[PDB]
């Protein structure tokens, strides 16, 4: 269930959902496995916020264990496309796709909670079919992997070789370690 | 009120409007020009999408809702004015400057504005959504204000030439009052 | 000049008659005004003065006589109203341009939307500006004009008002006083249809009544006061990171006022909350008014600088601006004085002194008649 | 859950869901496997927009993995039937019958995001039964294949032989590669 | 089925669900196994109450049998970050994660009903795969175990050595025993 | 209605009100007083929870949201009427009973109500929700009505000298009839 909430406006009393009330303040929530429907929802929320006030920056709270890569890339493109800076905060944990969106935040506005966790691994996808189809399908996995590493390296600023070595296998980075790596600017403490 | 539109149906279809007394007026030589700001909010607001949308068409749909079809059919043509481009704004600034000069001529002071200064005024006041009215305000705040204090409080009580120039280093305008 | 000036400042009169009126009056004024030391010739300045009297508006000779008044206008308004200098400069500069001959040919002297928090001087600077200039103050409270049908009163009378006195309040008021300050308090409360009435005022400089009388607004200062954005700015965000709600005030203003109306505005001034330093000046101002009130009863009051600071801390509220200062002034000073004034030493003799002790942290009032 | 957004208007306040609010802005979301029911919803949205403003342009954000070929033709027919120019954008993945709708947009208005991926392949369908029926069904699956290749050739401008050769095997095209192929006019790459 | 309750207001009667009505009084409810979606709701409720009155104290009723630790961290981090003191009242039972949030309450505001139970134990997460992958995952849970023990010791006030020995296996503590251990300051009674 | 508050803004700020008719109403001498029950509801009701939250500041919060800051700023002061404690409650019953005694004094009747009777009358007469509005009936019904009926037609036609005392078993007031 979702608890309704009361907001006092100039017009008068108004009732909003818990998430809807937070949406008015530009707070978008990313939760659970990434999927086309929820990703599309986040995309819709970002476009609406830009229209209301493009100057004001957007806030995104990412608590996700990772999901479909294609859906997540739509979110990343929208964040960069829109003029407002999409601040990103890691609540609890972020997977490779979740961390890809976390690092994609604007500089000076990426944060991670002290007890939060991060995980980054190479994309894992399996296709069954003829050898000819596998060759074409396999090539896409290499291309997207390079694009993800290139974009990850661009935001963090680390060498591509370093990103390739770490991304080869799952790597868990605590909140203090993420700041050094470059995924997040600084931890949020008594703002 | 919508009733006004019904009053103009015979003005544009027949050319004659009759008073309650019964006398008929002739509109055959009177150029009829109407102005409306319908759909201004639609143009001012921005579409919620990755690709910005031209809301010129939204105004036309609003025109259909406000005006009855009979009224719109009688019209010769519905002219949709377009936003002022940066190129015409330079011409607009020249228009206000000459208007300022006419006011200044009565006081006896002649104003000279460098071309670089005129361009600076355009960039500061350019606003496609707000049209040409902000250009007048920027000129008023920058040019008319200093001149007003000087004309009243000194260096311009008696007619003297004025010269305006732009400082590239400071990115601010300069003035030479040069009384008499 | 008689012809050119008549067209500009003399309405509801045709050109060959207007000029003859100016010409005839100039001859009559010069002939009988000076018993001795009389100028046989009629200079251009005489014509300007005549049109000024007919139109009840100042002439173009401000560079000599009233140059001092305009120069000190901003300074005097700062003493009366502290802070909000951007509003004072906007009003005084707008006036200077008009007197200097740079004002808009077909628009009012100024059209300013003063939006801000409560007790920040939105409706005080307008009342003091009129007093400084010694010109009639036209105050319209838009709280009355909430509905569409009430708006008709401004430009006329209710439907089928056979009774006389069917002239619009705004149109008739402006005609009586062409030079005046027009204050529309709480313009946001007014029905949207009231903004359509002002479009011709700000852009064309004239409003026509149903009867057809043309009111001239080219020489009136239009000031509107609204609290549209205070709620948005005071709103607190719900999130880990606090939001900078700086532009939210303008967005609310944009929604309430259509772009055409805002474009016509000469400048939109955003009043800001009174700072602690400014409050000290406010305390001094209220004390000065109290001294004037006591002067009527023959009592003299002097307060210590230390007591003034104590009063400021008690009454300093960001949300309520300077109005709470009156409450502490009332509770701390007026209450003891009131009891003594009616019965006690303050009946006559005055010589009041006020001081406080740091340990006690309470003001002390001593009366020695 | 779908968030509720408040649209400020002079007449008064109005509450709309995030998706419906976007529809008012001529934005349609084609997300998920293509199906008759979902396609009908998109068809209804286009017709409503056409009546509201036929001259204005419609938008169709396509983030889908492809699906039922015949259901997609209802959108293609409607896209070309209505006077509005149905601009198309691609978010994330575009696949068989996803790309066909992305390339059917008005010339000069089709767009793809930088990281979006496009896939094109021939129709995949099978029938089990008597040999006589397989021949009839096989002919049907071949005729539809040629029609899509003909239509894809029209928008892209490539010869039918080029499309048939590439579409025989699954072909993944990057966002810039799509421009060379002609599926989309250009990439947005705007702020 | 959630029963509705009427709250009298000056303007008139207002209909709110039972959970939402209590939320107005700062009474949040934590129930069932912790998950990414219930934690998001709980943190959202905390943020809403913070802006209303930061001075006032929030009240979290914990009746959970345990859940994923990562989701709980968001609740824990949010509680510490917000200025309001979070009062945790254990209703029925508080498992490893529930007890962690319970002990994480502000000092002096933690309470336990006289008949509740509190179970604490080390995380039981497991992973399978290559030997190299198991090492990284196995190493991470030990890092997490250290953080759980160190943060538990800080709130309880016991030494780190004491916490690890007790948490080796499931240990069920009664309400009075919890006070001695330091998980709660007192036992809630009607004054 | 909110529109009414807008009318009072000019009243308090300017002190003069202009009617639609056109007349100028100048009322600077009239004192302005408003009575609201906004805060009492929040303070009297307890928090919905195991822990009782502090409601000391809750009353002010309602007034701030219910009344616009501009409206509150013009007000001189906001004064809270606190619940009547037992000490002051004794005075209220004293005023009512003494008032009745004055009315009876002209008629010649006298009363000797006991102090203990005052305490019992106070509990029934005063209610936390309704305040002292029900107290009107308690004094008139318990004291005036039994004696008044007897005065018009009773065992004692006149002479008064009545007395009252609390009855524990019946929770009733004694009536003395001395001619
Ligand atoms: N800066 C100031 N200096 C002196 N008096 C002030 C100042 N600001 C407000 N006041 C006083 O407060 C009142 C003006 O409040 P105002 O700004 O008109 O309120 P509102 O914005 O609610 O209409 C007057 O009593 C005025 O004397």
């Amino acid at each position: 269930l979702v608890p309704m909430v009361i907001e006092q406006t100039s017009r008068g009393e108004r009732s909003f959902d818990i998430y809807s009330r937070l949406l008015k303040e530009r707070v978008i929530f990313l939760t659970g496995q990434v999927e086309d429907h929820m990703a599309n929802l986040i995309v819709a929320q970002m476009l609406f916020l830009e229209a209301e006030n493009p100057e004001k920056d957007i806030y995104l709270y990412i608590n996700s264990p990772g999901g479909v890569i294609t859906a997540g890339m739509s979110i990343y493109d929208t964040m960069q496309f829109i003029k407002p800076d999409v601040s990103t905060i890691c609540m609890g944990q972020a997977a490779s796709m979740g961390a890809f969106l976390l690092t994609a935040g604007a500089k000076g506005k990426r944060f991670c909670l002290p007890n939060s966790r991060v995980m980054i691994h190479q994309p894992l996808g399996g296709y069954q079919g003829q050898a000819t189809d596998i060759e074409i399908h396999a090539r896409e996995i290499l291309k997207v992997k390079g694009r993800m590493n290139e974009l990850m390296a661009l935001h963090t600023g680390q060498s591509l070789e370093q990103i390739e070595r770490d991304t080869e296998r799952d790597r868990f980075l605590s909140a203090p370690e993420a700041v050094e790596y470059g995924l997040v600017d600084s931890i949020l403490t008594h703002r | 009120h919508p009733d006004v539109f019904n009053i103009l149906l015979q003005v544009m279809d027949n050319g004659t409007l009759t008073d309650n007394n019964g006398r008929k007026a002739d509109f055959r030589n009177v150029v009829l020009v109407m102005t409306t700001n319908a759909g201004v909010r639609e143009t001012e607001r921005k579409s919620i999408g990755l690709i910005h949308q031209d809301n010129s068409t939204d105004a036309m749909e609003e025109i259909k809702k406000i005006f009855t079809p009979e009224f719109r059919n009688r019209l010769d043509n519905i002219i949709w004015f377009d936003h002022l481009s940066t190129d015409v704004i330079h011409q607009v600034v020249d228009k206000f400057i000459v208007e300022l000069q006419v006011q200044l001529d009565q006081k006896g002071v002649s104003l000279e504005v460098s071309q670089e200064a005129r361009n600076w005024l355009a960039e500061k006041g350019y606003d496609r959504a707000m049209g040409a009215r902000p250009m007048a305000r920027v000129i008023q705040d920058n040019l008319k204000k200093p001149l007003a204090n000087e004309l009243l409080f000194g260096s311009l009580v008696d007619g003297g030439q004025v010269t305006v120039a732009l400082d590239k280093e400071k990115n601010e305008l300069t003035y030479g009052f040069q009384s008499a | 000049a008689a012809v050119e000036l008549a067209v500009k400042y003399i309405n509801d009169r045709h050109l060959p008659d207007k000029a003859i009126d100016v010409i005839d009056e100039a001859g009559a004024r010069a002939r009988l005004m000076p018993v001795s030391k009389r100028k046989k010739t009629v200079n251009v300045a005489d014509i300007e003065s005549v049109v000024a009297r007919i139109a009840r508006i100042p002439e173009k000779s401000v560079s000599q006589s009233d140059r001092d008044t305009l120069k000190n206008l901003g300074d005097r308004l700062k003493m009366l109203v502290f802070g909000q200098d951007k509003a004072i400069e906007a009003l005084t500069e707008a006036i200077k341009m008009a007197r200097a001959g740079l004002g808009h040919e077909h628009k009012p002297v100024g059209s300013f939307l003063f939006a801000g928090p409560t007790g920040v001087g939105k409706t005080e600077v307008t009342v003091q500006l009129s007093k400084a200039l010694g010109i009639e103050l036209l105050r319209f409270d838009m709280s009355e004009y909430m509905e569409r049908h009430t708006v008709s009163r401004l430009i006329g009378a209710p439907p089928g008002y056979v009774g006389f006195d069917q002239g619009g309040l705004l149109t008739d008021a402006v005609i009586k006083h062409p030079h005046a300050v027009l204050l529309l308090d709480e313009i946001e409360k007014a029905h949207p249809d009231v903004f359509n009435i002002l479009l011709q005022v700000m852009d064309n400089g004239t409003l026509t009544d149903n009867n057809g009388r043309k009111a001239d607004f080219r020489n009136v200062v239009l000031v509107m006061t609204t609290n549209a954005g205070v709620r948005e700015t005071e709103r607190k965000s719900i999130g880990l990171i606090h939001q900078d709600n700086s532009t939210d005030a303008m967005e609310e203003i944009k929604k309430i006022f259509t772009p055409e109306f805002r474009n016509r505005l000469d400048n939109i001034i955003w009043f800001d909350h009174l700072s602690t330093d400014v409050i000290h000046q406010v305390v001094d101002k209220f004390i000065v008014e109290l001294q004037v009130q006591l002067d009527q009863k023959g009592v003299s009051l002097e307060v210590s600088q230390e007591a003034r600071n104590w009063l400021a801390e008690k009454g300093y509220d960001r949300a309520m601006g300077a109005r709470p200062m009156a409450r502490v002034i009332q509770d701390n000073l007026k209450k003891p004085l009131a009891n003594e004034l009616l019965f006690g030493s303050l009946v006559d003799g005055g010589q009041v002194t006020v001081a406080l002790d740091k340990e006690k942290n309470e003001l002390t009032y001593g009366f020695q008649s």
